[PDB]
C-alpha cells in the first residue's frame, strides 16, 4: 500500500496473508473455513496466516492453517484478468474472536464515490520498493466506470472496478494482490491489477465481488 | 506496465 497508514494491530481482522515460505498475496476471511483472494494468486502449497500484524514476528494472535482447497473461478482469464477470484478452503476452521473475524459479502454492488478500506503488506513506495512489517491501510473511493474505462481503454470488464486516486500517490501495489476492498462493512473488491502503482491517471483495478456472491455461496455449499 | 501486485508481479 502506497500513501496509506499503519492500520493498528488486528484492526482489519478479516485480512489474511497467503504464505508459501514468504508472503505473496493477501486475502479475506469470509467464514471460519473460507478465504476469498485473487485467481492470479493461485498456487499449490498455500498456508493461510490469520490474525497477523507484524508478518515477520510471532506476536500472539496468529493462526496458521494450510489450504485444503484452492478454487479458481472456472472463467478466470489470465490474459485479461476477467473473473480474478479464488476461494480457499482451510484444512481446519479458524477460531473466530475480535482479532480474527469474517467479513460480510455484499448484498448489492457499491456506488461510485463510496469510501472503502484497502489493506495489505505490499510495497509502500511508488518508485522502487520497501516492504512493511505491519499491515497498512488506505481509504479510497470507488471511481465511476466511465473514469475507469477512460483510464484503461478496452481493458475494464463488467467484473472490474476502479478505486483510488487519479492524482497519484495512493494505491495498492506489489504484495497487496488478493487482499480486500471493504466498503461499508462489505467485501466489495479484491486487489487485482493496475498500470504501475500510485501513478497519475492510473487508479487501481479490483475484482467486483458483488457479481460473485451466488457463485461463492454455491461453491462453498458444494465443497 | 500493466501488472498485478503479486510477489512476483504478473505483468503484460
Ligand atoms: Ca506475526
Amino acid at each position: 500500500i502506497v500513501g496509506g497508514y499503519t492500520c493498528g494491530a488486528n484492526t482489519v481482522p478479516y485480512q489474511v496473508s497467503l504464505n508459501s515460505g514468504y508472503h505473496f498475496c493477501g486475502g479475506s476471511l469470509i467464514n471460519s473455513q473460507w478465504v476469498v483472494s485473487a485467481a492470479h494468486c493461485y498456487k499449490s502449497g498455500i498456508q493461510v496466516r490469520l490474525g497477523e500484524d507484524n508478518i515477520n514476528v510471532v506476536e500472539g494472535n496468529e493462526q496458521f492453517i494450510s489450504a485444503s482447497k484452492s478454487i479458481v473461478h472456472p472463467s478466470y482469464n489470465s490474459n485479461t484478468l476477467n473473473n480474478d477470484i479464488m476461494l480457499i478452503k482451510l484444512k481446519s476452521a479458524a477460531s473466530l474472536n475480535s482479532r480474527v473475524a469474517s467479513i460480510s459479502l455484499p448484498t448489492s454492488c457499491a456506488s461510485a464515490g463510496t469510501q472503502c478500506l484497502i489493506s495489505g503488506w505490499g510495497n509502500t513506495k511508488s518508485s522502487g520498493t520497501s516492504y512493511p512489517d505491519v499491515l497498512k491501510c488506505l481509504k479510497a473511493p470507488i471511481l465511476s466506470d466511465s473514469s475507469c474505462k477512460s483510464a484503461y481503454p478496452g481493458q475494464i470488464t463488467s467484473n472490474m472496478f476502479c478505486a483510488g486516486y487519479l492524482e497519484g500517490g495512493k494505491d495498492s501495489c506489489q504484495g497487496d494482490s488478493g487482499g480486500p476492498v471493504v466498503c461499508s462493512g462489505k467485501l466489495q473488491g479484491i486487489v487485482s491489477w493496475g498500470s504501475g502503482c500510485a501513478q497519475k491517471n492510473k487508479p487501481g483495478v479490483y475484482t467486483k465481488v458483488c457479481n460473485y456472491v451466488s457463485w461463492i455461496k454455491q461453491t462453498i455449499a458444494s465443497n | 506496465g500493466r501488472c498485478t501486485g503479486s510477489i512476483p508481479p504478473i505483468c503484460f
